[PDB]
């Protein structure tokens, strides 16, 4: 609902554009949720975020999955990239590569070159869906 | 309720 984000992101920088791309967000994506959590930064230091926590469906020769991720947006946003995680169930494993680190951070180009309002999160997620799909930052263990 | 799935590790 537009009311209850609203209020999660009271403490953003600029709110009512955080909350419009994240309500077309959540409406395509089904599963991905508005939440907030405590982040901790590069100094230390813990600011409440909002996470667009979930999956998104990725088709990986011929089947598709429910690739488990992550998205911090930060209280400037979306004047900054958000910080991007595969959230691996303990089941799964994270496959490291070129754009997923061990602790499974994602590094994309989109991110790098993110800049407003050329880029949002439906552009991130449109380009996720198909990197994962070529190749899949997540593999289900035996 | 959409449960997270992944590849099979072959």
């Amino acid at each position: 609902s537009e009311s209850q984000l609203k209020k999660m992101v009271s403490k953003y920088k600029y709110r009512d554009l955080t909350v419009r791309e994240t309500v077309n967000v959540i409406t395509l994506y089904k599963d991905l949720k508005p939440v907030l959590d405590s982040y901790v930064f590069n100094d230390g230091s813990s600011r409440e975020l909002m996470n667009l926590t979930g999956t998104i469906p990725v088709p990986y020769r011929g089947n598709t999955y429910n690739i488990p991720i992550c998205l911090w947006l930060l209280d400037t946003y979306p004047y900054n990239p958000p910080i991007c995680f595969v959230k691996p169930t303990s089941s799964m494993t994270i496959k490291t590569g070129k754009h997923v680190d061990a602790n499974g951070k994602i590094y994309l180009p989109y991110l790098h070159e993110w800049k407003h309002p050329q880029s949002d999160l439906l552009g991130l997620i449109q380009v996720m869906i198909v990197v994962f799909g070529d190749e899949p930052p997540v593999f289900s263990r035996p | 309720y959409v449960e997270p799935t992944a590849p099979q590790v072959l």
